[PDB]
């Protein structure tokens, strides 16, 4: 079948510069008229069309980015590579290879993507999270469920595990998707339980930050 | 550039019922030769986009005949017959006859249920966070439909429109709801410097805005 791969250097900093490859099978490109080109997609957003290499070596770029885009190839090695320097926030992103031909007859459209690399451009360093429990505040109750929370703070690379005892406790629970502050990621979990439950029996939530070898247990005390 | 607009950017559904989603273009995107340029791509959660259509009206191979292509000129839709659980995503038109290539901003296909509203949950700084000499304020918006919502924090009963990130859960698989986090992060020299601490939501389920507060002093 036709396949195509992409690597890159997973981590770099602000000013650096990324240097991605495409490794490829099932077609060449050597072939007239075939090509090759890269879109990427940063974490929750659109598509971004960068640039697109031809068998005859013409190269087409996104305008925003010329000063920054090289694309190239090696066609006796199945390979086309991408080129960004001066890498900034901004170009975190999945970056995926495409095939594309100029014609109709080999498929003037993206049928064949990779799986996609994830580029993260941060100047951060490996840092721990503080945990915090979320009481509800006082006093009462006064329904018939409550809610806690936990509060993970400060942490950097992606990503932290959470659950709340030890995972026996697994639904009533939101545990939202991370969001930068900084430089340094926060995350958010909910959970709900029936009233009757809490303060009587004890709810912990369980935090494990593999890159800075935390893991903390902290348990939500009432008010 | 020639700009992609799709309409809606989410589209709720029902399994089973037909779905359209129009995308615009900027500029004609008829190429000088024939060639109307126009794909639609889906991208499920997790993958890679797919290609569905190609040249306004041509199913990719595989592509089951619920879906079609149709349209002209700057006016293109997508349509789905019967919507099946497969289908759920994001829908993506994509012009490839001008440099820049460019995709529309993408219509997520989610799932229609009643309307519900949030429960919503304040949480104070901790001991814990005060201690370490920062100072966040949470609220939890959970379980609400449909997905549009707003919220506020106010500070001795005045908007602080500063500070505050918010996180948004994906539709649940199990109740097709939609939960919310947003975090007012302050100093804890602001923090001590004011005492009434107000999130109110504001959502299609209430003329009136869910309004949960504390105050400082007495916790």
């Amino acid at each position: 079948q036709v396949t195509l791969k992409e690597s890159g250097p997973g981590i770099l900093k602000p000013s650096q510069t990324l240097s991605l490859t495409c490794s490829f099978s099932g077609f060449s490109l050597s072939t007239s008229g075939m090509g090759v080109g890269w879109i990427r997609q940063p974490s929750g957003k659109g598509l971004e069309w960068l640039a697109h290499i031809w068998w005859d070596d013409d190269k087409s770029y996104n305008p925003s980015l010329k000063s920054q885009l090289t694309i190239s190839k090696d066609a006796a090695r199945n390979q086309v590579f991408l080129r960004i320097t001066s890498v900034d926030t901004a170009d975190t992103a999945t970056y995926y290879c495409v095939r594309r031909a100029h014609t109709t007859v080999l498929g003037d459209w993206f049928a064949y993507w990779g799986q996609g690399t994830l580029v993260t451009v941060s100047a951060a360093k490996t840092t721990a999270p503080s945990v915090y429990p979320l009481a509800p505040v006082c006093g009462g109750t006064t329904g018939s469920s409550v809610t806690l929370g936990c509060l993970v703070k400060g942490y950097f690379p992606e990503p932290v595990t959470l659950t709340w005892n030890s995972g026996s406790l697994s639904s009533g629970v939101h545990t939202f998707p991370a969001v930068l502050q900084s430089g340094l990621y926060t995350l958010s979990s909910s959970v709900t339980v029936t009233s009757s439950t809490w303060p009587s029996q004890s709810i912990t939530c369980n935090v494990a930050h593999p890159a800075s070898s935390t893991k903390v247990d902290k348990k939500i005390e009432p008010r | 550039d020639v700009l992609m607009t799709q309409t809606p950017l989410s589209l709720p559904v029902s399994l089973g019922d037909q779905a359209s989603i129009s995308c615009r273009s900027s500029q004609s995107i008829v190429h000088s030769n024939g060639n109307t340029y126009l794909e639609w791509y889906l991208q499920k959660p997790g993958q890679s986009p797919k290609l569905l259509i190609y040249k306004v009206s041509n199913r990719f191979s595989g592509v089951p005949d619920r879906f079609s292509g149709s349209g002209s000129g700057t006016d293109f839709t997508l349509k789905i017959s019967r919507v099946e659980a497969e289908d759920l995503g994001v829908y993506y038109c994509f012009q490839g006859s001008h440099v820049p290539l460019t995709f529309g901003a993408g219509t997520k296909l989610e799932i229609k249920r009643a309307d519900a509203a949030p429960t919503v949950s304040i949480f104070p700084p901790s001991s814990e966070q005060l201690t370490s000499g920062g100072a966040s304020v949470v609220c939890f918006l959970n379980n609400f439909y449909p997905k549009d919502i707003n919220v506020k924090w106010k500070i001795d009963g005045s908007e602080r429109q500063n500070g505050v990130l918010n996180s948004w859960t994906d539709q649940d698989s199990k109740d097709s709801t939609y939960s919310m986090s947003s975090t007012l992060t302050l100093t804890k020299d602001e923090y001590e410097r004011h005492n009434s601490y107000t999130c109110e939501a504001t959502h299609k389920t209430s003329t009136s805005p869910i309004v949960k507060s504390f105050n400082r002093n007495e916790c």
